[PDB]
């Protein structure tokens, strides 16, 4: 114990990593985020990465299996490898944006129609058709003849201050 | 920008395309499979030439 | 271990038998649906001659009565019916000796053990049990499988358990691809007395190894039952091909019924 | 005796269906998983497929 730090005893250890042209039985600690639901994320399980809202699924997954995929192959569940749950993904919400626009010449007001997203992924006189999100368009219970058509079954005209109103 | 035009006449114009890109990246792997033991050689209470 | 000799070695003659609509497994872990998916794998096609023996676990009565080296091509079905766990353990590789690396996949009583090594296989293996009396229970007392095993190149112990020591038909998948040696397994309660039973069944994976390594022949192990001093188990071989099958899975996701393309013109237009 | 319209309806979706799995073709790329080449290829490598 009285020798010098030179002359003292060091334990040392040696950590090498055979890499062959086989498949790896040893991974470093995988990073894993908590868990997000009801939300678009970029979701990564297992290395299958995707884009998507994940969410709690009701489907009845085997033990042994551990992606759902769908006539498009596409893959429509996932199970969480920490906490074996099942999760559905559901894809980003996304859609054509156009514009009822009244002729320039007579009004430079316009709506916007988001079509087939809920109006609830919108940024920001909101009206939730089947058709989609219209934006800017004022729900009106009376019924003209129609004018724009945005589509199942409802038409938007530029009509009394005056404004588009769809109906 | 659309319609090429500065005159807009009246009707409905598809005219872009919404999406609504994640907000953040989830990762979530195996947080076991089985513990490599390093702790029984650093923490060997004796050691080899 | 030290190798136990017999001085008569003898082998039962090989039988055929047909296939039926058996050797589905699962080829991926996919989760489908209520749904038809057509899959190119190497399955067991339909009505496909397979080569069953007849496995002597008792002598009575000194006629050693061993198993066949059987080849491996690209995967091999094996299907054991019997009512105790006779059939226990299998041996692959190319040579079957120190010169080339081996694979001993073993069930005994305590747990299942899975040793790739440079094993140099026993002429006879053996695994013996004999019946304590004062504890109304058989305890198995000698293994004397492969005489040495050096440069190990795998090892896998599943957690210890008690095996016991009306038929079980257990079928077993093993398909070696990619470096990869999967084995899918699957148990049903089968009260047929003889012969392969006919009827459909998938086979959940139970697990996939990276052994990576050459199999080209392999090898049965049976249980012996030592006695003071008829029932023995049977199973059958078959051989996987290239094959595209028609799988539908219910709405739990399980594997209903798979039809097999090339059987006939019919499944063809299926 | 619907055949008419439901053929139609089939054909639809059948279309639907071809073009879905025509994005599962690799059509000589390493990989028809364009997230897959992006990660595991430079762009310079990437471009190529
Ligand atoms: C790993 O995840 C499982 C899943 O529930 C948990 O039971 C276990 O405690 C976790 N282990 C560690 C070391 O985090
Ligand atoms: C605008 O439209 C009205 C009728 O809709 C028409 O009388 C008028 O000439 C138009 N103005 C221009 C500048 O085109
Ligand atoms: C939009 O979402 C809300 C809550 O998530 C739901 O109640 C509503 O039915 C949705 N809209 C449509 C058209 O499904
Ligand atoms: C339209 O009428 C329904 C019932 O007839 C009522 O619930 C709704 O509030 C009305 N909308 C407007 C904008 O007055
Ligand atoms: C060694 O053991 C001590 C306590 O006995 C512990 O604090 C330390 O983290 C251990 N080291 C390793 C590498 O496990
Ligand atoms: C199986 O092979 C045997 C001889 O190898 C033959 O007699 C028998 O017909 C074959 N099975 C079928 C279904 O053809
Ligand atoms: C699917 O599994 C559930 C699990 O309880 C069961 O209740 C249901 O009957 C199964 N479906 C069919 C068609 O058997």
């Amino acid at each position: 114990p009285t020798y010098g730090v030179g002359y003292q005893p060091y334990r040392v250890v040696v950590l090498s990593f055979e890499l062959l042209h086989a498949p790896a039985t040893v991974c470093g600690p995988k990073k894993s985020t908590n868990l997000v639901k009801n939300k678009c994320v970029n979701f990564n399980f297992n290395g299958l990465t995707g884009t998507g809202v994940l969410t709690e699924s009701n489907k009845k997954f085997l033990p042994f299996q551990q992606f759902g995929r769908d006539i498009a192959d596409t893959t429509d569940a996932v199970r969480d490898p920490q906490t074996l749950e099942i999760l559905d993904i559901t894809p980003c919400s996304f859609g054509g944006v156009s514009v009822i626009t009244p002729g320039t010449n007579t009004s430079n007001q316009v709506a916007v129609l988001y079509q087939g997203v809920n109006c609830t992924e919108v940024p920001v006189n909101v009206f939730q058709t089947r058709a989609g999100c219209l934006i800017g368009a004022e729900h009106v219970n009376n019924s003209y003849e129609c004018d724009i058509p945005i589509g199942a079954g409802i038409c938007a005209s530029y009509q009394t201050s005056q404004s588009i109103i769809a109906y | 920008c659309t319609l090429k035009s500065f005159t807009v006449e009246k009707g409905i114009y598809q005219t872009s395309n919404f999406r609504v890109q994640p907000t953040e990246s989830i990762v979530r792997f195996p947080n076991i499979t089985n513990l490599c033991p390093f702790g029984e050689v650093f923490n060997a209470t004796r050691f080899a030439s | 271990s030290q190798c136990v000799n017999f001085t008569t070695r003898t082998q039962l003659p090989p039988a055929y038998t047909n296939s039926f609509t058996r050797g589905v497994y699962y080829p991926d872990k996919v989760f489908r649906s209520s749904v038809l998916h057509s899959t190119q794998d190497l399955f067991l096609p339909f009505f496909s001659n397979v080569t069953w023996f007849h496995a002597i676990h008792v002598s009575g009565g000194t006629k050693r009565f061993a198993n066949p080296v059987l080849p491996f091509n690209d995967g091999v079905y094996f299907a054991s019916t019997e009512k105790s766990n006779i059939i226990r353990g299998w041996i692959f590789g190319t040579t079957l000796d120190s010169k080339t690396q081996s694979l001993l996949i073993v069930n005994n009583a305590t747990n299942v053990v899975i040793k790739v090594c440079e094993f140099q296989f026993c002429n006879d293996p053996f695994l013996g049990v004999y019946y304590h009396k004062n504890n109304k229970s058989w305890m198995e007392s000698e293994f004397r499988v492969y005489s040495s095993a050096n440069n190990c190149t795998f090892e896998y112990v599943s957690q210890p358990f008690l095996m016991d020591l009306f038929k079980n038909l257990r079928e077993f998948v093993f398909k070696n691809i990619d470096g990869y040696f999967k084995i899918y397994s699957k148990h049903t309660p089968i009260n047929l007395v003889r012969g392969l039973p006919q009827g459909f069944s998938a086979l959940e994976p139970l697990v996939d190894l990276p052994i990576g390594i050459n199999i080209t022949r392999f090898q049965t192990l049976h249980i012996s039952y030592l006695t003071p001093g008829a029932g023995a188990a049977a199973y059958y071989v078959g051989y996987l091909q290239p094959r595209t099958f028609l799988l539908k899975y219910n709405e739990n996701g399980t594997i209903t019924d798979a039809v097999d393309c090339a059987l006939d013109p019919l499944s063809e237009t299926k | 005796a619907l055949g008419k319209l439901q053929d139609v309806v089939n054909q639809n979706a059948q279309a639907l269906n071809t073009l879905v799995k025509q994005l599962s073709s690799n059509f000589g790329a390493i990989s028809s998983v364009l997230n897959d080449i992006l990660s595991r290829l430079d762009p310079p490598e990437a471009e190529v497929q």
